């Protein structure tokens, strides 16, 4: 049989063992870390690992040069010998092509800059730059500097110096021509003004001007043609063999990871460890073992199966999000109506963007792999837009009517004149309807919170978690005495007094050394109420901006207003989007009050495992 | 957890290694005794 | 499972070794037989010479 080595954590010893036991692997026996010692890699093993890193790196190097890097999930099993022989010709060829290319590009950059001055300068003293009798010194002057330089030279060098200049479109390249042995004096004069000698890089700088000028003119013409070719040969090599490198990269990487695995396991850096045996047949088999609701749930099953604390499933989160999330969309005239269209561009395809190619083949701004992952997300968006179109007629219950309100289904001048969601009675009930769901979520998090300390068997969490839920009851009690006054809520004016005893009476049994801090527990209660209220009311506000964007905001309303309002409407669209996206972050802002405060959830101030925001990114 | 696994291979591995030392020693001793005795006869014969 | 069997994969490498050194404990003995033997070929010829010499002397004396 094949020997196989296993690791896991101490906490899941039994759950890991049961799963492995089932999977294919048989003869599972535990091993403590002292047993794992002395099975650290021999020097030969470390040399294979070093070499596997070179191949990994070496591909990253070749593949980056050649063009773009792409990491596939497709390796190609090969030897040490096979992988290194593959890599050596292409890296060599490509290294060589990129070097030419850099030299070609630097030469162009200098030649493009300095051809016109050197031409001018060479011309001025033509055939007198290679004479020993006369000395030439080139230098650049701006219009501003030219008088100062001339004065300085003239006093220094009398009237037996020659200052000539010729233009080039902007300043003047100037040449001063002086006798041999009058060089020091000539220089000294330039140095006092702050002007210094122009010399180019390499052989050209050192060559007579006439040679330097002829050659620069030649390099500017030649380089762009040769650059084109080198870039072409390099493109072909990527095109044909970018895959070869990518497949070496993946394979090489798998071997590096395997040998690293054995060095870690060997130093007794995994707490629960197993040894077992699999026949050759069993070896694959071990590795082997309404859409809105079902679809995200089947991917979440992978997190059902790995618990980490006294926590329960992270799955209650998704159906709390959905009603509240759909009800941020409530327009029906140029808000939800426009947004319908948006859905199709993410769940179909567009080419009206540049960084985004065709979505149907998985090509977006986001990385090509990430884009294939967020298909599910894009669907979950599509389901949100759809349901929002329905809750846009729910809103139009409170608008449209031919007798209850003073605005028809569609007036014949312009659709929508004045909104009729400005009735006082109508706004309050839609806010109070919304509040009721926030309350349901307060009970559900703290009831699980208690069950958490019961099955994690820390009484200090149980006791604190039970007590805080008493305060909700007081909070609601007190509200009723003010929402109904004494006409209603005189059925909770006496229970409230005792509701207050419950908040503190269980919490004190754990003692606790910050009694004030209970104020902040009451803060969390309050938020679920305010956020659901903001979710309705701020949602409704979204619609009331659309008054002046695709509704009467010109004349008294008339036929012309229909096609006149669209001036302001388009300008209004980007403004509208930004504030309504702000509301859609409320579901997650709500979730995190409870989730990261260990209300039947994994998190509690830090600790591995993602925020649900990132989970839902892909699901 | 199970100390049984790692104990019972260690003390079977220790025996395998001791048994390697055994037949290495019980051989080198012999080879020298044989060579000692061959040449003894080659002294016994040479003088005779 | 391999546990007791785990030990037979070593006892097979460390049996390869012990046979390679019983393939040297044979080579050593070969060379030592070819040595012991050659010390008596020299013994044979030198005595033969001293017996050829002793009878030749005793003839010239006679």
């Amino acid at each position: 049989m094949e020997k196989l080595v296993l690791a896991g954590p101490k906490g899941r010893a039994k759950e890991l063992l049961q799963s492995l036991q089932q999977a294919g692997v048989v003869h599972l026996e535990t091993l403590r870390p002292e047993a794992l010692s002395a099975y650290q890699l021999s020097p030969e093993e470390r040399a294979e690992l070093r070499r596997w890193e070179a191949v990994s790196a070496g591909a990253e190097h070749t593949l980056s040069l050649l063009g773009l890097e792409a990491e596939p999930a497709r390796p190609f099993p090969e030897g040490l010998e096979a992988a290194e022989k593959a890599l050596s010709p292409i890296q060599a060829h490509a290294e060589g092509l990129t070097r030419q290319k850099q030299e070609l590009e630097e030469e162009l950059a200098l030649a493009q800059a300095y051809l016109e001055p050197l031409e001018r300068l060479a011309a001025l003293a033509h055939g007198l730059d290679k004479s020993p009798f006369l000395r030439v010194i080139p230098f650049l002057l701006t219009e501003k500097e030219l008088p100062l330089v001339e004065e300085a030279l003239r006093k220094a060098l009398e009237d037996r110096y020659l200052l000539a200049h010729e233009a080039y479109a902007g300043g003047v390249p100037a040449l001063v021509v002086v006798h041999r042995k009058e060089v020091d004096q000539a220089k000294a004069a330039l140095s006092r003004a702050g002007v210094a000698e122009l010399r180019l890089p390499g052989a050209l700088g050192e060559l007579p001007l006439s040679e330097a000028a002829r050659r620069l003119k030649e390099r500017a013409e030649a380089a762009p043609r040769e650059l084109s070719e080198v870039r072409q040969h390099l493109a072909k090599l990527a095109r044909e063999s970018a895959s070869t490198l990518q497949s070496l990269w993946t394979r090489a990487q798998d071997e590096v990871a395997r040998l690293k695995a054995l060095e870690e396991l060997a130093s007794g850096r995994f707490g629960f460890a197993l040894l077992g045996y699999v026949p050759v047949k069993a070896k694959p088999k071990v590795e082997e073992a309404n859409p809105p609701w079902v679809k995200p749930f089947e991917l979440l099953v992978s997190f059902l199966n790995t618990p980490k604390y006294g926590t329960f499933d992270p799955t209650p989160v998704v159906p709390i999000f959905f009603p509240f999330w759909f009800g941020m969309i409530v327009g029906d005239i140029g808000y939800a109506l426009l947004f319908y269209l948006v859905g199709r561009w993410l769940s179909g395809y567009v080419k009206r963007n540049e960084p985004l190619v065709i979505d149907l083949f998985a090509l977006k701004l986001k990385p090509p792999v990430l884009a294939k992952l967020v298909y599910i997300l894009n669907w979950m968006v599509f389901w949100t837009v759809v349901w929002g179109l329905i809750y846009g007629e729910f809103f139009g219950t409170f608008l449209e009517h031919l007798g209850v309100f003073g605005t028809p289904e569609h007036p014949g001048l312009i659709p929508i004149l004045i909104h009729r969601i400005d009735t006082a009675k109508t706004a309050n009930l839609l806010i109070l309807l919304s509040v009721a769901f926030g309350v349901v979520m307060v009970f559900a998090g703290l009831i699980l919170r208690a069950y958490l300390g019961l099955k994690h068997r820390h009484m200090a969490h149980f006791w604190e978690g039970v007590g805080y839920l008493g305060g909700l009851l007081g909070i609601l009690a007190l509200a009723a005495s003010y929402l109904g006054n004494l006409q209603a809520g005189w059925l909770s004016a006496l229970m409230y007094l005792g509701f207050g005893v419950f908040l503190l009476s269980v919490v004190m049994s754990s003692i606790w050394l910050m009694i004030p801090e209970i104020f902040t527990q009451a803060g969390h209660i309050l938020s679920h109420i305010r956020i659901y209220a903001v979710g309705a009311a701020g949602g409704i506000l979204a619609g009331l901006l659309t008054d002046v964007g695709f509704a009467m905001a010109e004349r008294l309303g008339l036929i012309g207003v229909l096609l006149g309002i669209v001036v302001a409407g388009v300008l209004h669209l980007l403004i509208l989007l930004l504030t309504t996206l702000g509301h859609m972050l409320q579901p997650i802002r709500l979730i995190w009050v409870e989730f990261f405060t260990k209300f039947g959830f994994y998190e509690e101030n830090g600790r591995p495992y993602r925020p649900f925001k990132s989970v839902r990114e892909t699901q | 957890g199970l100390i049984k696994s790692l104990a019972e291979k260690e003390k079977q591995l220790l025996e395998r290694l001791e048994a390697a030392k055994k037949e290495a020693e019980e051989r080198v001793k012999r080879a020298e005794a044989e060579a000692k005795a061959l040449l003894e006869e080659a002294e016994a014969k040479a003088k005779a | 499972k391999l546990e007791a069997i785990l030990s037979q994969e070593v006892e097979a490498e460390i049996q390869a070794l012990l046979q390679e050194a019983e393939a040297k404990a044979e080579a050593v003995k070969r060379e030592a037989e070819e040595k012991a033997k050659a010390l008596l070929q020299a013994r044979e010829r030198a005595l033969e010479a001293q017996y050829r010499a002793a009878l030749r002397r005793a003839e010239s004396a006679g």
